[PDB]
């Protein structure tokens, strides 16, 4: 049994910096691959971010570099930084974890565990 | 880069039976040696989705053997048996070939 | 459909006894600062009265005694060699033996002073449970007991500080009570044994054999209370209680002390530790064809994708002298890596941690279902399932790579 | 036509000199229940003579008597180190020198009681079928002989019964009159100091020197006969004789007792065992490019078909301290298997016992057409043949390997 | 020099059990093929069985499912046993002793050690 | 699943001539690397058979140098330069390359 | 472009401190005819103040000394383990600090007498060509100081000649004054313990403690002097005044007999040789996309092309206990080339001696011509110029080589 | 900062035997090939011989069964012994120390000091 | 066997400017990755030849960033960029892929 939690920001004004947390607890974070995607009405699912436990990170090609994400051991938890959120980036954001397998490559598996998510909503 | 399509959208079911829902990618998606790169998502409405097949063939833990998926190359699709109440929701696609992670439009599935 | 594939240098240990080496801020390597590894989710069994720990230190200790002959004891600590490990609980209400589930590992031992006493532990560690009952089978009523204290009692000489010791009755026949629920009185033992029924220790390199009979018998202690003594009035030395030995005279029971010998002592001071011998080779079916210990009990597939390279094979000597253990212990290991490294060869694996292999996987060894195998099942236990065909297996293996 | 094929796993062996091991049951390891591994047709060179055992006994032996400084000598057995063997001269008429048919491999050597004794060996091992004599050479007065007893006579001490030592020097004397063509009489030796005329051995803890004179100066006991023996009201001593050591001095030839020092004791009892390098590289003539020891005397095709992929390295104990010739032996075994593995994988070879390379087979190093290497020669007579151009075979063997 | 031996039943009426011993006077089983051929006045020399050491055995498509192999240690023999013996398998049979070689493959040198061989005779 | 065809069955030859067996096979007796797996027996009247030929080239212990032959994929031959009054018999020749081991049809050698 | 490629045997050195074994003729490891190779163009910084060796053979000399708790001071020959090399300068004018030429190495030290001396050193090894001075810091520290003579001047029992004890103190003031300005003459010590105020050495079984002042002040001799001292007549010693020691404290200028300590006495012989430790293993450009010592110091070119399979691991004794060092220097160095080839075969390059692989060069690395990389600079000066980044270049090796 | 020497042999009449001798003052004669040119006035420059330390030579085929060439380790010098000489061969000879480097193939850079070079005329 | 050819033999360039010389050979110079096998010197009246270009593109120490060189096949060139008095002289190509080495004609470069 292994959850995870969020701690986010409310309504936020277009064109400003935003950050969310989240935290994980019952399990350690070295052994996986951890990911934040975002949901909406008009676009359904789209990827986001991904990040290993030493630091090596990857991004989509939409948001290249308008979007940051960093992460720290000593407390087990990671972070978003997203920059000029606009009307467009209506997002509700959920935090999961990747499985692995080490076989020839870094294959993957399904993501099992699902955080809560934040109804990250922004209005002028 | 790479696009999901599935049908379809919604469709009206008796409860009980059998529903089979078909999604195409526009690139090969077919490992070397493996399976598949392929993941099929279930999300009940207003819930964080689950997980349903991964590696397009084999299922998760928890979930009842009612969902079992195949196909190959740019078609790819689930079959899902004695559905239920319960399980009325959205199915989704999930591609892993390549970079640029990306989803399809997902389906209903709703009891006639 | 299935195929088996090779992992090399994955944390999975096994139960084996082999010997430790003396460390010393007969035996003086220097001790540098020790560092301890937590474990997450790994359940694991210690059991202090089979052990090989007591047999390897008694050995070492009485060597140290014949090789002296004016002295005090100095704190000293053991570590295990090149591909070992010490296991460690942490539950502060570990009853001698059972599972523990706060385990932590480390490779030297904490400090353990070399003194000997025969009826009341002297200079010993504590414990964080206000008293604890030690025995092999407490109702069996064929084995000692092992009494361990939380406040330890000042002596000098010789002298005790009176009502403390009333009050620790107070506590100790407490707890004694849901053990055998009747009220319990103590006695000396009555016997000839006048080497054990003595209290005896020793101070500034000179032996102390005192009588005590006051401590263990009630129907008035109130001030200070003396004992004789005789080899009291001749050398001021002091001491510290911090465990004693009782067992059972065979309605009201009465206890016995002095029941044991070093040995029982010895365990007493040192019995959290257990050595593990780690075994880096694992054997999983896949889908393809052609530090250390950290990750240990969490998922199969975590710990397969946190295994990466190393640069050393399998501490800070330094420039120092090894010694003959020491010496014997890197033979050992060294032939076992080299061992190994043939065994890994005479398959077409030539050196990646990672190896596909052309072997089928039948459904009589696992019978598991490929999703319970990587996401489900630790490590260690899917080991201890599939090691029943170990050797089949290895032996399909080599078949089928050399025949091509 | 014919090209050079690399076996790894061959049975051939040559002669070399080691340390070893003390199984006893100081240098004290433990001694499970041993094997002796027969082969079927070797005819092997014996020549105790030469034998190098005999230094290691007498240095092995004079350092438990310096560190001793009764007795209870224990039946010590010898055991070779990893990767050599012992041979044992099964024949019941062996000279100590020569050839020998029923040859076995013996891992440790049998149960020897180090017992001094001169003039009178006692507790030895008796021999099977009939006194004989030992000797380097019969016609070289300077050299020593030594005279195996079959029916051990006991002597209690010293009082010794003459019903059965006349008849044994009969026996004795009639056994000579073939090796020697002339009438045999004896007399005492009448030497310089003590050690070379007097009986000599030790018995409950003290020496005992003797006046064996009136044993040897015949001209009829006709009973038990007294020897004076000086340091009756003493312990006794009823050791058993199993042999006595007889010299020549310059046609009544006369036999002298005395001889050498006390090595020839472990000369008299350490004569059947030798001690063999093991040298697992083979080269052969095949038509293709691109346990051990057990049949050493079979055919080349049986040898190099029942050549199969080991599992260990190149036994006895189990946890136990070593020492400092145990350690010795097994790094140098380590060493010796790892420049071994590392001369194999220089061309390629490395996880396949068996290798064919690219090399023309000069048929000027052998000659020996290919049908009679396959079929009529044993593995140590091929390896004796071609060792006069293993150099040269290797050399060009790399050369090829690294042309590519 | 090694030689072979066999013993054997004399006349054998059909549908009965054949057992036929041989053994070996020589050089160990350790290092080569045991092989039975037969002989008969019609249609030529033929093959039986072959058997290793370790109790690999080898058998022809004619006779695969009526003729066993045996094979000891402690004396050294091999041994057949055929089962329901017909009126037109009369044959018979003679030991050999197959040489091997060992060159990434068994390369079968000739058969030289033949055992002298024995009469066997059919029952009606 | 393979056989020999020996040719003649059977030749009378002048003592101390030159003659030359040859049998035809149904596949190719070639190995990847070596010569070839064909065996040559003789058998005297009423006695044990003999090695003659291994691996189609040598002979064996005992064989005198009169014995040869060679060949390749389905035909292989045996010669004799000199024969005598002794070795009037019979030769045969034998196939190993697939399981089914099987001799050939016999031939006979007599002296005119 | 550019590619990097690996060499196994590559002659380069660096600085490092073991436990050099002892040898002679407590032990007995023997010696064959020692050989040097001397090195063309190599020039070697040598620093004898701070070397190690001479700490390791003090108190091993002391542990020598205790076990036979008279001498006759075998020569003990040091001698370097296996994987390791003696180098000594052979310069006149070295002084025991700086830069050195005509570096020869060689593999067993200079035969050392260690004889206990305290202000005269007695049978001391000559110099060369004239007398020298040497200390840590001749001007910025007070600090002892040693000076080497010529020719030794005998002594007896003590007794010493006037004659040359002039002759030399006049030879060393000369000499000094090339150093030190002020007016050089030697008063008497005028210090404190006698232990290192008058002259102390041991012959013969017997220890002299000889108070020594004529020796020195004389603000003469004309004769032979006389200084007979106590613990029939005196024992006839001799003894061979070869170096003395001095000491300022702080014109006319004082120097003083004796002072420092015994450590200064063994560092008067070994201020030759230093001990260093070989890595082979270099990394270097060129293109592609797929004995020892001797080269060493010469260019690039010539050392690569002179590197040939060794066809050996990395000698003089033959079937001897090795003891306790011999063992310990066998498995490290053992060890030490597991740990390499196992580093070596990581990536393809496993079986042979050069190993080019697809890795490009990254110029900021050497910035350096290719031209000057390969045809001017000697492999010792192109592994500093890499040290700086050789553990990235490795993990980025390493990170290429198993992609495929 | 090296140099080559070479001593002189005056001059020769035709079908004689002449030695060339060519010591060097540097580098050890360690791992470098040690070779000669030739040098006329109307036929430009040609190759001749060439030398490794351990004593194997190379050389070209004008001049097959003319000349050999040797080294002596001792003195760190090398010569050659051309037979019958003829008039056709007037001649300049010069000492050559190429470099070489080792990478798979022994890779041939170039020669990098040259010896100041001798006269060799014929008599007649 | 390998004949090397040059162009031109002679030269009537002014002070300080730039020359290029072209030599051809029998066959390729290339080796399977090195730029090629071919070398470039240059001699004095009189006095003995020094190092220009080892393996077509780089040059020795104590050489000018004049010289530089080019080509494949069996068409190697070569180029200077300034010159003085000291640079005249003969300029030879050298050629070592085979196991024959031949210079092949000279180039006299002088200066009007
Ligand atoms: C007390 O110890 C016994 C073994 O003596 C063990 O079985 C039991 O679980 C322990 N009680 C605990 C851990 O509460
Ligand atoms: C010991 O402590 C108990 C506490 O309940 C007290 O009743 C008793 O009087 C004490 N006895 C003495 C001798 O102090
Ligand atoms: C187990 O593996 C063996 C491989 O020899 C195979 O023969 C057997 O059929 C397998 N078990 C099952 C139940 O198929
Ligand atoms: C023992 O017999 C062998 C057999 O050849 C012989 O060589 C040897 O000389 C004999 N021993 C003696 C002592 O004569
Ligand atoms: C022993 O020799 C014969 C054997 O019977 C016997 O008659 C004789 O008396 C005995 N002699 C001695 C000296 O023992
Ligand atoms: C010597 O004592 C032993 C002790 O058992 C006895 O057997 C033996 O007969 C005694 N011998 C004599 C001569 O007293
Ligand atoms: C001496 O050896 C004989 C030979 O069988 C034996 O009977 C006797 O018991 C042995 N002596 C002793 C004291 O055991
Ligand atoms: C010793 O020689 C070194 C060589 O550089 C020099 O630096 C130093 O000053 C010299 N010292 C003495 C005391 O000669
Ligand atoms: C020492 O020698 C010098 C030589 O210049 C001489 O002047 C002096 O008198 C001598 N002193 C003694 C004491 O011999």
């Amino acid at each position: 049994q292994v959850q995870l939690q969020q701690w986010g920001t409310g309504l936020l004004k277009p064109s400003e910096t935003l950050s969310l947390t989240c935290a994980v607890y019952g399990v350690s974070l070295r052994g996986y691959y951890w990911t934040w995607i975002r949901q909406s009405p008009k676009k359904g699912l789209e990827w986001i971010g991904e990040i290993d436990e030493i630091g090596r990170t990857k991004y989509s090609q939409s948001l290249r570099s308008r979007a940051t994400l960093s992460i720290d051991t000593s407390k087990k938890q990671f972070s978003l930084r997203l920059t000029s959120v606009t009307a467009a980036d209506m997002a509700t954001y959920y935090c999961a974890r990747w499985r692995l397998m080490m076989v020839d490559e870094v294959t993957r598996h399904g993501m099992d565990v699902w955080s809560q998510g934040t109804m990250v909503t922004v209005s002028s | 880069d790479i696009v999901m399509t599935q049908s379809p959208l919604s469709l009206s079911v008796a409860p009980g039976e059998a529903a089979s829902i078909s999604c195409r990618s526009t690139q090969s998606l077919l490992n070397r040696n493996g399976d598949n790169y392929l993941e099929w998502y279930l999300r009940r409405p207003g819930r964080s989705p689950q997980l349903l097949i991964y590696l397009g063939s084999e299922r998760a833990l928890g979930v009842p053997d009612r969902f079992s998926g195949s196909g190959s190359g740019r078609d790819f699709t689930l079959k899902i048996s004695r559905v239920e109440a319960q399980d009325v929701g959205t199915y989704y696609c999930l591609q892993t070939r390549q970079g640029a992670f990306t989803f399809g439009q997902g389906t209903k599935l709703e009891i006639k | 459909n299935l195929w088996v594939t090779v992992y090399y240098g994955v944390p999975v240990w096994r139960d084996a006894d082999t010997t430790l080496f003396c460390a010393s801020d007969a035996c003086v390597p220097t001790d540098p600062n020790p560092q301890e590894i937590p474990l997450e989710n790994v359940t694991e069994n210690f059991n202090m009265w089979k052990n090989n720990m007591v047999e390897q230190m008694q050995e070492d200790v009485i060597s140290l005694w014949d090789q002296s002959l004016s002295f005090d004891p100095i704190p000293i600590h053991y570590c295990a060699p090149a591909g070992y490990a010490i296991l460690k609980c942490n539950d502060k209400k570990f009853n001698g033996t059972g599972p523990c589930k706060n385990v932590s590992t480390v490779q030297c031992t904490h400090g353990i002073k070399p003194v000997v006493s025969t009826q009341l532990l002297l200079n010993g560690s504590l414990a964080e449970e206000e008293i604890i009952i030690r025995s092999e089978n407490l109702t069996n009523n064929a084995k000692n007991i092992i009494v361990h204290l939380n406040k330890s009692v000042s002596i000098s000489c010789c002298e005790l500080n009176g009502t403390e010791w009333n009050e620790t009755l107070n506590k100790v026949t407490e707890k004694l009570k849901e053990h055998f629920n009747k009220t319990i009185v103590f006695q000396p033992p009555s016997g000839g044994d006048l080497e054990t029924t003595m209290h005896h220790f020793n101070c500034r390199g000179e032996f102390f054999y005192c009588n005590t009979t006051k401590l263990f018998n009630t129907k008035e202690f109130n001030g200070t209370i003396i004992l004789p003594c005789r080899i009291s009035g001749i050398i001021n030395c002091t001491s510290n209680i911090t465990g004693i030995i009782l067992t059972r005279d065979g309605t009201d029971e009465t206890f016995r002390p002095g029941g044991g010998n070093i040995k029982d002592n010895w365990r007493s001071e040192l019995y959290k530790y257990k050595v593990v011998q780690i075994e880096p080779l694992g054997i999983a079916p896949t889908r393809c064809k052609r530090g250390f210990l950290g990750a240990a009990g969490s998922t199969m597939g975590a710990a397969s994708i946190t295994l990466t390279v190393q640069a050393r094979q399998l501490w800070l000597p330094d420039m120092t002298v090894w010694g003959i253990k020491q010496l014997q212990a890197r033979v050992l290991a060294v032939e076992r890596y080299l061992k190994d490294q043939k065994f890994l060869g005479l398959w077409g694996c030539s050196g990646k941690i990672i190896c596909c292999t052309n072997v089928p996987w039948n459904s009589t060894w696992s019978n598991k279902s490929y999703e319970e195998i990587w996401n489900n099942m630790t490590w260690i236990e899917w080991e201890k399932e599939i090691s029943n065909y170990t050797n089949r297996i290895y032996d399909l293996l080599t078949e089928s790579q050399n025949q091509q």
